[PDB]
């Protein structure tokens, strides 16, 4: 049962998510 | 026990392998590259950051000059100190500040003689036969040369430009008397009292006419002019060839642009 | 002596470069030739002794 | 004078559109990855004998 | 770190973890400061 | 950083793709979009070669071997250590070769030159494609291609040849070898003739094109000519691979027997038994 | 931010076409790589587990 | 500090091109290398264990 | 006259953006490496018979 | 000190790019060579240990 | 366009600082790697 | 050093560790002083 | 005494480049050669001993 | 004009720094070789049967 | 030198150690002196 | 005598370089030919003796 | 001159070149004595040698 | 030399040692003299 | 001169060249004697030789 | 010369020694005497 609480899911979320934030918060 | 052994694990072929590599790389780096540096060196940095050795000294990468004694006359050196500096005031402006940045013509590059239209500072002498006569001449001035029997005679053919518009009429062929090889077409250009030479390589010739992808019809008017009517200097050959070559990139703006 | 006149015709830069190459080649030849023997190899565990 | 020909008004316009589109594309990639994870959670827990 | 049954429980306190962090964290700091 | 005559030639334009984005030089190298892609493929492929070699049995430079998959895998992607690395490096090599050829096209467009050099470079690219792609496709898998290693690709060539009992009797091979030898000999002759004319001796005069024609008309009764020798050199060099490709592609897909037996078409004509 | 000045030196059109080609290649690489596995292949019947 | 003067000589266009190539190649190299292993492949079913 | 064509102000602006981008890229790399470590601690401790 | 005068003849950019390429090659050599060993490979399951 | 004395001094200062910082972090990193893997083993029993 | 069971315990006091440190530390010092 | 005049002839730039390349080659030769032995290899588990 | 393009003053300064750097490199090489000897005494004494 | 057990105990008094030091140390002196 | 006049003609540079190569080749031939024999090999352990 | 050196530069270079060559050969002699102390490479004539 | 036990003890008095020294020393002297 | 020198530099070069060649040959003679003392390489006529 | 136990004792009086010396010494003389 893959869910939002799977710890390892933070790894793909971290690589995709962290830059998307500062990409929008640096160049914009 | 064995032929070729020099130790327990040293044999003649093993040493000859390294000797062969030594031969190859000594010939390449110590000799061949030095020979390669007999033109265009020493290198120049118009937009450099540091001080280089003066161009007029033997700076270390330069081979010692050799002397060619010409068949019909004097001598030339390689590296050539007289061809070391180029002084023409090219009509080009920087698109960016650094040397790796391409230059852009300041207007009419084919006439200016920049980029693919650049011509070299060759000697302003007529290339000659080993008998001392001018090597490259129109057939009107060399009656002893002729088109081989049954081959297409292009005199009288219409010459069309890249835009399909008729540009002129072939009036003569220019033959290389040393090599027995046709090298130029002389073209009477429509709209003037003027003839233009064209290298035979830019001509696609059929029985109907000759077609020139290199330049538009209207640009035939600006072909560089021969100072003499029935002879051509080496620099004139460079200028005439480079005009059409520059047209390969500059005849229309689209030719300078990418596909995607 | 007049030996210094040699450098008026021999181009010290090219002599120094050729000498660097020559001596390096001889040194590699000897070092790796000795490493190619059992008796005078000083890297590997001794071989060729009972 | 710019080598691209843009006029600092075209440049600002393109930068706004491009940054927004890059962030949007990354966001939809994130959502698609979450859906794929609910289909196949691709980073498995450490197996028993793993070191 | 190893659990009771020899099983891996990663954490910040794993000494080996400070090899990558050290390689990645240390330049990141002094790149941020030296060229500021 | 520039040759003394270079600056007038460094103009914009002539790119196939990219325009002014990558139209620049780095030192002497022209970059362009396909220079960028060539560096990408070169760095990736060499790094993959390095890592895959590190995982092989020997790291001696001449013993390194990155091999294609087993025949059973067909055209499927293989596990990286079992042929997948070979597949990735093959793709990188193809991308690098094609990028290099297209960058040559851009450079020759910039210089107002004919495209003869990238077109000629197309021939070895085509031979590489015949060896690694087209013949494997006809034979039914990536496992028929040659491996990557200084001595191991020679093992592949050797065993491929002996799969047809004597590769010397392959008619395409005979043509290809004849062109290889003719090209090496003609290059020797041409280099020697140009050097002899430009370097007669001690204080002697540089000779002329008539001397070039006279030398070979004396020696062999024929002189091909100055432009024609370059045409001929290109022709012979190209025909090495252009005629070799026929023997290569035929071996297996069009001929499964020993190559010496192929000459039965001549030997076994019923008229002379 | 002065980041928009980047587009005064990079020609957005060419940047976008190069990026499109690169991203297409990467997406193909990832899709094919997943399809080359037993665990994450979504086309074939499930292989590699009992 | 005068570190910004680096960008008076270094041409952001060429630097950015080089860094883009470099980082992408290295990322692909590391992902390929890890996927080739048994211990650190995260795509396939785990192997190399009893 | 700059080799890059940038003025002094554009050089400073580019320097600030470049250093910020590099630092953010390396910081998210550090964070991501920590998360991966929690998934797979890749440097194993010295095994039993290791010298 | 006069060492700074080196940059008046040596072209800082040449040194920077040469060091970049050179240290990249050396770092790759070391990482790949270590991964080639049994004792110092840190990616795969430990090998060469009974 | 040539480099000036002021620019040369500034570059030299930053270059030396960067090189020294790189070498020092390499030293620290090698210490950490040693704590993970002591790579120069002691002389084995039969080693001569 | 070796532990009571023969297992290796890396430490700053390991004699061989001063080969790499010495090779890396010594130039780092005199590069810093000689040039700037 | 007057040894400094060598740099009016021998081109410091070329000498520094040549020494960099040459010393790199020698260092690689020694490191990889030592790694190719059993006795002086410091990467792998000890070979060639009883 | 010299062949290298240096002045006499530049030649003297470069010479002093080059010789100092070379000597420092050689001296740290000597020390490093002693330390490596303490790790691996690479020239073994003449073995028993050696002649 | 060889200890009582026979194991090599590397030391500064080892005679063969002065082959490398001698090869390295001797030029380093006169290079530092002839050219200064 | 007129022997010195040879160097007004014979290009001492070419003579010295050719002679250096000639003598180096002969010396290499002799040293390595001697090492190819059991009797006069001085590097390896003595071979070929009753 | 043919090499572009002056007379005094030729004399100074010749002096330093000869001194360096002599010092290199002298340290080679000392080093060969030390190496002989380590490995006496020219063995005495063995028992059956003729 | 050969020790009384028949093992090698190198020394400056070994005759064969003067083959290399002679080959290295003799030119070194006259090279020092002739070209000075 | 047909090959470069000044008709007295040729006399000087000839003098030094002949002195060098003679010194080289004479030291070769002495060295060959020393080598003979080490390895008397022309053995006497063997017993069955004819 | 040959010793009692058949062992070779090289000497300046060895007859064959003058084959190489002869090939070396004779030209060296008439070079030095006649081409300087
Ligand atoms: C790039 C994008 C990649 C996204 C990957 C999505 C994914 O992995 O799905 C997880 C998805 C979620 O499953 P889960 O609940 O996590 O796993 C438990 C079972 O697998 C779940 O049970 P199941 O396997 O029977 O799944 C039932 C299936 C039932 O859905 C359907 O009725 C058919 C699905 C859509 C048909 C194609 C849509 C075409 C329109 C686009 O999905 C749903 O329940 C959603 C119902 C609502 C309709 C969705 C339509 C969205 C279209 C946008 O697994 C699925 O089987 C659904 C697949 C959905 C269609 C596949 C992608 C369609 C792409 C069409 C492109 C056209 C251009
Ligand atoms: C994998 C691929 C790696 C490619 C690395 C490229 C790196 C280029 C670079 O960093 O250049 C900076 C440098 C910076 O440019 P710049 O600052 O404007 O110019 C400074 C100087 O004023 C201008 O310098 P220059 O124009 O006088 O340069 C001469 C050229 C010298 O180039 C050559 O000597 C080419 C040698 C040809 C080999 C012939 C092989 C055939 C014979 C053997 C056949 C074997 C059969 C079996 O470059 C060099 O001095 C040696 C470069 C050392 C790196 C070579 C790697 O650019 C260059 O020097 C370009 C030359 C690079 C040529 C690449 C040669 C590759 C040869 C590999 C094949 C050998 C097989 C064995
Ligand atoms: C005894 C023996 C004695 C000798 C025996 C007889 C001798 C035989 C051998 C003779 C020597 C070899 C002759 C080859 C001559 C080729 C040549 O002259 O090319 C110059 C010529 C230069 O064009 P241009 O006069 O500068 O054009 C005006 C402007 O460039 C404006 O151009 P544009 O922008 O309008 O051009 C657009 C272009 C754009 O095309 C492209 O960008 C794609 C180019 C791809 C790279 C080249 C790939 C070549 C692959 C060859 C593979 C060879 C092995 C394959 C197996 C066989 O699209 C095309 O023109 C056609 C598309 C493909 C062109 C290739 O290149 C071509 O136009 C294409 C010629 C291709 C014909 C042969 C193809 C095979
Ligand atoms: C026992 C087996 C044998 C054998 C097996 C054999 C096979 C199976 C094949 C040949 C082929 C060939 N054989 Mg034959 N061989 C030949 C010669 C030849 C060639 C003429 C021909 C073509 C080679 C080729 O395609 O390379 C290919 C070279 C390529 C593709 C080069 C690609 C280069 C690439 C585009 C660019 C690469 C660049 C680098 C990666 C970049 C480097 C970077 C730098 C900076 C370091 C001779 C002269 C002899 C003699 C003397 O007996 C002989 C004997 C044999 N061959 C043995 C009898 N050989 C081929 C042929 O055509 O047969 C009809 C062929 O298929
Ligand atoms: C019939 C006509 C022929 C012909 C013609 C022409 N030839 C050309 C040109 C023309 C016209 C060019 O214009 C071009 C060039 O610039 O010239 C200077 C070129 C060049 N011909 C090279 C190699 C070459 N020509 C061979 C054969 C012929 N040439 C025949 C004879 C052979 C053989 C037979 O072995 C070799 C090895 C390079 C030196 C150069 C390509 C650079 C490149 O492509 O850059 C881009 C790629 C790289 C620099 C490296 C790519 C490395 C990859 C990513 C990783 C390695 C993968 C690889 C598969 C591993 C193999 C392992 C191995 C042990 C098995
Ligand atoms: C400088 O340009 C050159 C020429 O033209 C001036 C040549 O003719 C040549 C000679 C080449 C040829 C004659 C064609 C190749 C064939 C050769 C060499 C021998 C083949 C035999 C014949 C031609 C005999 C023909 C008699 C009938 C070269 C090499 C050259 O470089
Ligand atoms: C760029 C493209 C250029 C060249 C690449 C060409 C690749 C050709 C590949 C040929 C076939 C390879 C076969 C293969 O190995 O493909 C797969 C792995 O490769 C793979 O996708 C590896 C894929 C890597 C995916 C991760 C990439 C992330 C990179 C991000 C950074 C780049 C962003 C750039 C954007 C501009 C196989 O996975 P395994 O876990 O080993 O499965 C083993 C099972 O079979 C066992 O039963
Ligand atoms: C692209 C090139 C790819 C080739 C592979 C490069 C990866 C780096 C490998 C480093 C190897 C380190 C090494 O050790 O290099 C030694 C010499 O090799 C060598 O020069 C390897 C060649 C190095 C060339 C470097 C040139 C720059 C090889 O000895 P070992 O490896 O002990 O022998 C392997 C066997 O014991 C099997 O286990
Ligand atoms: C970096 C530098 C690398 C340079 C390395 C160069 C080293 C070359 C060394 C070559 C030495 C050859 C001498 C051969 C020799 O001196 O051998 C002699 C006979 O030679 C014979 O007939 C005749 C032998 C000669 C046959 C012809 C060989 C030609 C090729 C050899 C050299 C090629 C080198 C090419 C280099 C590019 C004596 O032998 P025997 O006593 O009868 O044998 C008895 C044995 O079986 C038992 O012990
Ligand atoms: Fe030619």
């Amino acid at each position: 049962q893959p869910s939002i609480t799977d710890w390892n899911l933070w790894v793909p979320l971290g690589i995709l998510g962290i830059p998307t934030i500062w990409i929008a918060l640096l160049y914009r | 026990m064995y032929y070729g052994a020099l130790a327990n694990h040293l044999d003649i072929a093993q040493l000859a392998w390294y000797g062969h590599w030594l031969v190859i790389w000594t010939v390449v780096l110590f000799y061949l590259r030095r020979e390669d540096r007999r033109e265009g060196y020493p290198l120049v940095e118009p937009l450099g950051l540091v001080k280089l050795p003066s161009p007029d000294v033997q700076s270390g990468e330069l081979p010692y000059p050799k002397t060619f004694t010409l068949y019909h006359g004097g001598t030339v050196q390689a590296p050539n100190p007289n061809r070391r500096y180029e002084t023409r005031e090219l009509k080009l402006a920087q698109t960016d500040g650094f040397e790796g940045a391409p230059l852009a013509p300041t207007g009419n590059p084919m006439v200016d003689g920049v980029g693919p239209a650049s011509w070299a500072e060759r000697s302003e002498v007529v290339d000659s036969t080993f008998e001392g006569k001018a090597k490259i001449v129109p057939l009107r001035a060399a009656p002893e040369f002729y088109i081989a029997e049954g081959d297409l005679d292009p005199r009288g053919l219409p010459v069309f430009g890249a835009d399909g518009i008729e540009a002129g009429t072939v009036t003569d062929l220019w033959v290389d008397r040393s090599e027995y090889y046709f090298r130029y077409l002389e073209i009477s250009v429509a709209g003037s009292a003027r003839t233009a030479l064209m290298p035979l390589g830019f001509a696609s010739i059929t029985k109907d006419g000759v077609k020139v992808q290199a330049i538009l019809a209207s640009q035939f008017a600006n072909v560089p002019r021969l100072q003499s009517r029935d002879q051509i200097t080496l620099r004139e050959e460079d200028k005439v060839s480079a005009y059409y070559a520059g047209g390969l990139l500059y005849a229309t703006p689209e030719r300078a642009e990418p596909l995607l | 002596s007049a030996s210094w006149k040699l450098w008026l015709i021999l181009d010290p830069r090219r002599v120094l470069t050729a000498l660097f190459i020559y001596l390096t080649v001889i040194a590699l030849l000897i070092h790796f030739g000795l490493l190619s023997t059992n008796r005078l190899n000083w890297w590997e565990f001794q071989r060729g002794l009972p | 004078p710019s080598l691209t020909g843009l006029t600092e008004e075209e440049a600002k316009e393109f930068h706004s559109v491009f940054v927004s589109s890059m962030v949007l594309y990354l966001a939809t990639a994130v959502i698609v990855h979450y859906l794929v994870w609910t289909a196949r959670p691709w980073i498995a827990p450490i197996p028993k004998g793993w070191v | 770190y190893f659990a009771a049954d020899g099983s891996v429980v990663p954490s910040i306190t794993d000494a080996n973890l400070w090899v990558p962090l050290g390689i990645l964290g240390i330049p990141t700091i002094w790149i941020a400061l030296l060229y500021r | 950083a520039l040759l003394s005559f270079e600056r007038k030639y460094r103009v914009r334009g002539g790119t196939l793709i990219g325009g002014d984005l990558f139209d620049f030089w780095v030192g002497p190298f022209y970059v362009g979009f396909f220079g960028v892609s060539a560096i990408f493929f070169i760095f990736l492929g060499v790094s993959l070669i390095g890592y895959a070699a590190s995982q092989g049995p020997s790291l001696d430079p001449f013993a390194i071997s990155i091999n294609p998959p087993d025949l059973k895998y067909g055209f499927a992607g293989a596990p990286l250590l079992e042929g997948g690395f070979w597949q990735a490096i093959t793709v990188c090599a193809i991308g690098a070769f094609i990028s290099w050829q297209l960058r040559e096209v851009e450079i020759s467009r910039k210089l107002g030159m004919g495209w003869h050099v990238p077109i000629a470079f197309g021939v070895p690219i085509f031979m590489f494609l015949v060896l690694q792609v087209f013949r494997p496709i006809l034979m039914g898998g990536w496992g028929f291609a040659f491996p990557y290693g200084i001595l191991s690709h020679l093992d592949w060539v050797n065993n491929f040849g002996f799969q047809y009992l004597n590769w010397h009797y392959n008619p395409g091979h005979m043509s290809s070898v004849s062109f290889l030898f003719a090209n090496a000999m003609a290059l020797g002759l041409h280099g020697g003739l140009i050097l002899s004319v430009a370097n007669p001796g001690d204080g002697d005069k540089v000779k002329t094109a008539e001397h070039e024609n006279a030398y070979f008309r004396d020696v062999v009764g024929y002189s091909i000519g100055a432009l024609a020798i370059h045409r001929l050199g290109l022709f012979l060099a190209s025909n090495i691979f252009l005629t070799g490709a026929f023997g290569t592609i035929a071996s297996g897909p069009f001929w499964t027997r020993g190559w010496p037996e192929w000459w039965g078409w001549w030997l076994d004509i019923p008229f002379w038994s």
